[PDB]
């Protein structure tokens, strides 16, 4: 939800490292964890 | 038919009896599902938190670093400013699982961070570099500097690494818990006992508390199992908690300690180099939330009985087959348990 109620607002998605987590030092995840888009309420 | 004992006639083919057991797949997921959310947003939220946290705390850190090398030794910037990126992004590294050798980080920084010193602060006025870097390591210009560094970083970013590296292995696991695929004949019994009343023409007969408790105890017994790996593996990350923020944080009043050391034996340097060439708080409280969920895989079939349609009373049910006044009377596991004993030993080792 838009933190703010009026104005510019956020908007996060997360994404994580676990669909399978790395295990006996396995290559850690490429790329972003975190999306977040600014919203207008 | 190959699911739904016919005793009489039957009202439903063997394409329907197929939807049912589809529908008996789909019910079960949600029925797990609908179990493990609790705890595998509990689990996501700290592991997102704890992730972040981090690498806040070693943005802070670079940025203190680099503030007080602008502030007391401007002469060693901008190269100063380099060296402390890398040393802080190999840090970054290493916390979240990459091969990345600590004593080999601290060694790389007094390496690049000696030739700036000789060249700025000791002897004012490029090919000459790597001398100065040898010598660094062979007159052991900063003492034993290195080495506190180097044990006080080491302790802390491998207890992280490995508190990161079980959070996201336990959500491995609950989530594989809600997706765990069964037996063909539990796909069967759980048709019998859900939906192949619905053939025989009855509308509300719920299936008896006993038989829900033989077919769940009938196709968790491997589920079950995973009990005592999981009940070990919440002691050993109690046992992990029982560090990070405050090594990184005093870094750079040790690095400034060494510079002054460095630099309290200048007259002979020169000349022989001339000559010469709220954290705590939250993993508390995860590990109290935790220890609530220790019981989740022995709990487990109770919940699936517990929260599906029976007839508790055990009188006028389903028995899977009839209407009954009473009732008569691994792969995927074994990864999950594979993984578990993995990280049991990573975690009672570093105690
Ligand atoms: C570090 O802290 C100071 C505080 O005044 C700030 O001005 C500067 O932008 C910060 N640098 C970084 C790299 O965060
Ligand atoms: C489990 O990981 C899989 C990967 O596709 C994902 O589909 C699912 O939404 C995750 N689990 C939960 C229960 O949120």
């Amino acid at each position: 939800a838009c933190n703010v109620r009026c104005g510019r607002g956020w908007q996060k998605r997360s994404r994580t490292c676990t669909n399978p987590a790395p295990l006996n030092g396995g290559a850690f995840c490429e790329g972003m964890s975190v999306q977040k888009i600014t919203c207008t309420a | 038919l190959q699911v739904c004992l016919p005793k009489g006639p039957t009202c439903c083919s063997r394409k329907m009896e197929e939807k049912y057991q589809l529908t008996a797949r789909l019910n079960m997921e949600q029925l797990l599902q609908s179990a493990s959310m609790e705890l595998k947003f509990l689990i996501i939220q700290n592991a997102a938190v704890f992730q972040e946290a981090f690498e806040i705390v070693v943005r802070h850190a670079k940025n203190y670093t680099n503030a007080m090398f602008k502030n007391n030794y401007p002469s060693l910037t901008p190269q100063a400013f380099e060296f402390v990126g890398e040393f802080f992004t190999d840090v970054s590294l290493y916390i979240l699982g990459s091969d990345i050798n600590v004593d080999d980080m601290v060694n790389e920084l007094f390496d690049s961070l000696f030739p700036v010193i000789y060249t700025q602060m000791m002897n004012p006025g490029l090919d000459i570099n790597e001398c100065l870097r040898g010598a660094r390591r062979d007159l052991k210009v900063f003492g034993s500097f290195p080495k506190l560094i180097m044990t006080q970083v080491s302790k802390s970013l491998q207890v992280t690494r490995i508190f990161l590296q079980a959070l996201n292995l336990g959500i491995e696991v609950i989530n594989t818990t809600d997706h765990l695929k069964f037996s063909k004949d539990c796909g069967r019994m759980l048709t019998r006992m859900w939906y192949c009343s619905y053939c025989q023409g009855l509308m509300m007969v719920k299936p008896c508390g006993g038989y829900c408790n033989v077919v769940m105890q009938g196709c968790m017994a491997g589920v079950v199992e995973i009990d005592k790996y999981w009940r070990e593996y919440i002691l050993s990350l109690e046992e992990l908690v029982n560090d990070m923020e405050n090594v990184l944080l005093g870094l750079f009043s040790t690095i400034h300690d060494s510079i002054q050391y460095v630099q309290k034996n200048g007259g002979k340097l020169t000349t022989t180099i001339g000559k010469l060439c709220t954290l705590s708080s939250r993993r508390r409280e995860l590990i109290q939330k935790l220890k609530s969920f220790i019981n989740f895989y022995s709990a487990l079939p109770g919940y699936i009985c517990s929260h599906s349609p029976v007839a508790e009373n055990d009188t006028l049910c389903w028995n899977g087959q009839e209407l009954v006044e009473r009732y008569s009377q691994e792969p995927v596991v074994s990864q999950i348990i594979d993984k578990l004993k993995h990280i049991n030993q990573l975690l009672r080792t570093m105690s």
